């Protein structure tokens, strides 16, 4: 979270399992998997999202459980940025030509 | 700062009052056996998160059956007829550093309400909406309703000594996190879910908001139940 | 295709020699074998370097520095007679070529040149670790000559040699037509400083120059 | 609060990102033999203070040479023709408790830029303005210099995973200050400062900075760099 | 008479033939993790009972998916996509004394269909109706469906000599019960529920249904699967 150092709100980070429907409301991602993650007390929340294969995949919305509460100061408006690596160990077996390059 | 988790379902948080001195527990017969569920029932349902401006006077929640809806818990009530459990309540404010106020975080066993003009009875659907809350009101009410005006919050009693229940204050000035542990008060062992209300989680503003032209007009205030050792009864034959 | 239990535990293809040392083909060229006896058209160059082909190209640029040892196999053909022999002479980084296809150059005895007949196995040189450093670098921020002068990003430790490839035969009745395809391979290969992959298409061989890219492809909200 | 000093030189502190897990050291020959000056050379050489207001892409600095008019450190490099460093690089940001934003501080050993419109160089004063940072660009740009367009930050790939060299961010939420040990990443164990650029410590706001119609409209960073283990070419007869 | 009981199913049994000489079991990688139901899952799925006459060809049932509207194991099959079970299958036939026949009750893994018109596919719904089986039939069919001819049951085998898999003679001279025991066959550890076929369930009547003027003009067949060891993949986090 990007955002200033009084903003403070919760964010609700649910997962959806590989063959699950995404969550149309904040409730339905309620009732599955998630994290609410508040801003306030945390600045970063760390995932490990299994069953990542290929040879219809996972879900990660995120969600307004309270808005941004701010000082008369600070900005109204934050950023999040996210990040992502190999969560404990990585197996991968058949090399090939890459599809990017033309 | 703890990160608990419970099932598939973590919150973030920042002392607790045990309701009672006591921690819930289980019951512990042939001839009437209960069932555990354990898995899920005990992870967090977050309710939706509640604007606290200015003007607001208050809010109740009527547990068991705020959760009828809340995924496994809230479907383990229509299959079994009897049941219990203990409920850990959150309630955080995430407020700013700015803004200033006070709750009163109370649980209120058996809290039987009163009609707004007496001589006549409320259809039932004013006491609860599932998950959203009946909000208070500043002042009297008339119609076939709940008399829901603070200083008499809804039992005819002082809206200022309801401070001998399980309680918690959240002053925005020191913390902002309540948390109460409900451990099943009541006179029979096991009670149908539906009917009777076993508690009335209602957040009552003491101290109003206050803040000035620049902060947001509101504090939302987040409500957290885990349903603690919920038991039900045997639907197997003996 | 369908989302499958893909369960096994490996990283032995994800080594850096099981990832860079595989054979490409890198360099095509037609060389004749008679008429016109000073002409360009009779014999190969090839100067040896990582950025022939883009695909490779992009594998060398994962890595800042590297060191290998290269084992090149050539795979001639012919068109249009005897039996055919040709020469393919490796000249160092320090190395005399040649101008014509009969210059003296093609006899120096420093200059490694294998004699391969048509018919055989292709003929396969391999080539040590050549450079003056300690390492080959994939990229040099920095010129050549000093205070700033021409020539940006070509340093000459990163300089592997040439390879120069003729007929040995003098004549003939008719006209042949040799096409060889080099097969370039590292080998024992170490790399440091790993990097970011390119991000935008190659524009030309000896430069870095590129146009701006975007980052991914466009979708049409963020939530969709 | 630790107040560092080298030299004659102290510079007032706030975790450190040792590159590639390994500390500078110096070489350990009569054919050829080092000279290390130790004394001066390791001083702290502070930066002009860049200013970040809310449309700053970002900025570069291309080291050894980014000292070449640093006091000894600036003047060894013209009587010695080979040489090596460290350069431990701290950055600060003093903003306030009301700024927000993020930087990347990376430091990418062998950073070659691309010319802003290809089939041509640039004339050599475009990579680097001794003590002064070029900064980048927001869009694309045409003429004889280098494409400073983030996205593509120099080199033609993606800005957002610029983060495999030794990084660090600054989120003006949590912290303020970056320090990272560079130790001498290069293929030849000495060479020449005035030719190779060893390093290019890039700072780029991914999340901009922001702030109300209050507070100063920028928030100066700070550049430190400390040459640490440089050592030399002999310059004595054997 | 042993009266086995699985949760809240009990039947009333009367040799196992354990398919392939394996009892099922569990796979036992944070990577990928399992899920174990075992609650519920493991009880008795007593199919709707069919009625064999002196013209009945045969039927088949084709598993997993015959079980996908079938309590929890047939809403576990909604939830997660990948999965794997046991499946002990009790076939009795409590026909009376003066009835006579004769079944083979057989479990065919990878039963791959043909198509009763060749140079055209089958629409899906010719291969399975969940709980109802669909019957052979005694000569050649025409049409986009599945060639369900006895003596070529599915596969384009001779159905004399199907005996190759698990199978177990139901001669009602001797014996009325079969159970069989099939412990997961598959080249993958977990696959999908809905595409995937594991095994196809096929009872033929080998000597056919005969008795007089006075008996019951049927003999009911009722099959029981209970999915054994049943295990899915994980909803949870790492």
């Amino acid at each position: 979270f990007c955002g200033s150092a009084m903003a403070t709100g919760k964010l609700l980070i649910s997962y959806s399992p590989p063959g699950a429907s995404v969550p149309t409301s904040r409730k339905d991602a309620m009732l599955g998997t998630h994290i609410v993650w508040d801003i306030g007390l945390q600045s970063s929340c760390v995932l490990c999202v299994p069953w990542i294969s290929q040879s219809s995949a996972g879900y990660i919305t995120c969600w307004y459980q309270t808005n941004i509460v701010v000082p008369p100061g600070a900005p109204t408006s934050c950023d999040v940025l996210c990040f992502a690596s190999a969560c404990n160990d990585f197996s991968v077996r058949l090399l090939r030509d890459t599809p990017f390059m033309a | 700062v703890r990160s608990m988790t419970l099932g598939n379902s973590t919150i973030t948080t920042q002392n607790v009052v045990v309701g009672y001195g006591e921690w819930p527990s289980y019951l512990s017969t042939a001839e009437d056996q209960p069932t555990q569920p354990d898995v899920a029932t005990c992870r967090f349902y977050t309710l939706e998160s509640v604007q606290w401006e200015k003007t607001s006077p208050g809010w109740w929640w009527k547990f068991p059956e705020a959760l009828k809806n809340m995924g496994l818990f809230g479907q383990n009530m229509h299959y079994h007829y009897l049941g219990r459990a203990g409920y850990t309540i959150h309630v955080q404010c995430n407020a700013s550093k700015f803004h200033q106020g006070c709750l009163l975080v109370v649980c209120v066993p058996e809290a039987e309400m009163g009609c707004a003009d007496t001589d006549t009875t409320f259809p039932a659907t004013e006491l609860t909406t599932e998950d959203t809350p009946h909000v208070f009101t500043s002042d009297s009410i008339t119609g076939k309703k709940v008399q829901a005006a603070v200083c008499n919050a809804g039992m005819g009693v002082g809206v200022g000594n309801l401070t001998i229940f399980p309680h918690q204050w959240i002053n925005l000035r020191t913390n902002n996190s309540a948390t109460i542990v409900i451990p099943y008060i009541n006179s029979v062992p096991m009670d149908n879910m539906f009917r009777h209300y076993n508690f009335t989680l209602m957040i009552i503003p003491f101290a109003p908001l206050n803040f000035t032209d620049g902060a947001t007009a509101y504090v939302p205030i987040t409500v957290t139940i885990a349903p603690m050792y919920a038991e039900y009864n045997g639907l197997r034959l003996a | 295709q369908t989302r499958h239990v893909v369960n096994f535990h490996s990283r032995s293809e994800s080594t850096i020699e099981n990832f860079m040392g595989r054979a490409a083909c890198v360099f095509m060229d037609q060389y004749k074998i008679n008429g016109e006896e000073t002409s360009t058209d009779r014999f190969a160059v090839w100067t040896i370097n990582i950025r022939e082909m883009a695909q490779l190209r992009r594998k060398c640029e994962m890595f800042t520095y590297m060191r290998f040892d290269i084992e090149m196999t050539m795979v001639i053909t012919s068109c249009q007679m005897p039996v055919l022999t040709h020469q393919i002479m490796y000249v160092p980084p320090g190395g005399p070529i040649p101008a014509k296809v009969d210059g003296y150059e093609w006899q120096t005895s420093t200059n490694p040149s294998v004699f391969w007949t048509e018919g055989n196995a292709p003929p396969r040189i391999s080539i040590p670790f050549i450079s003056v450093g300690n390492a080959y670098s994939s990229f040099y921020d920095g010129w050549s000559h000093f205070t700033q002068d021409g020539t940006y990003g070509y340093t000459t430790l990163n300089a592997m040699g040439k390879l120069y490839i003729r007929h040995v035969n003098r004549s003939s009745p008719h006209q042949i037509t040799s096409t060889i395809r080099v097969y370039f391979k590292p080998k024992h290969i170490k790399a440091w400083v790993p990097r970011p992959p390119r991000l935008c298409p190659y524009i030309n061989k000896r430069d870095v120059n590129f146009v701006v890219t975007e980052i991914t492809d466009s979708r049409t909200s963020i939530t969709d």
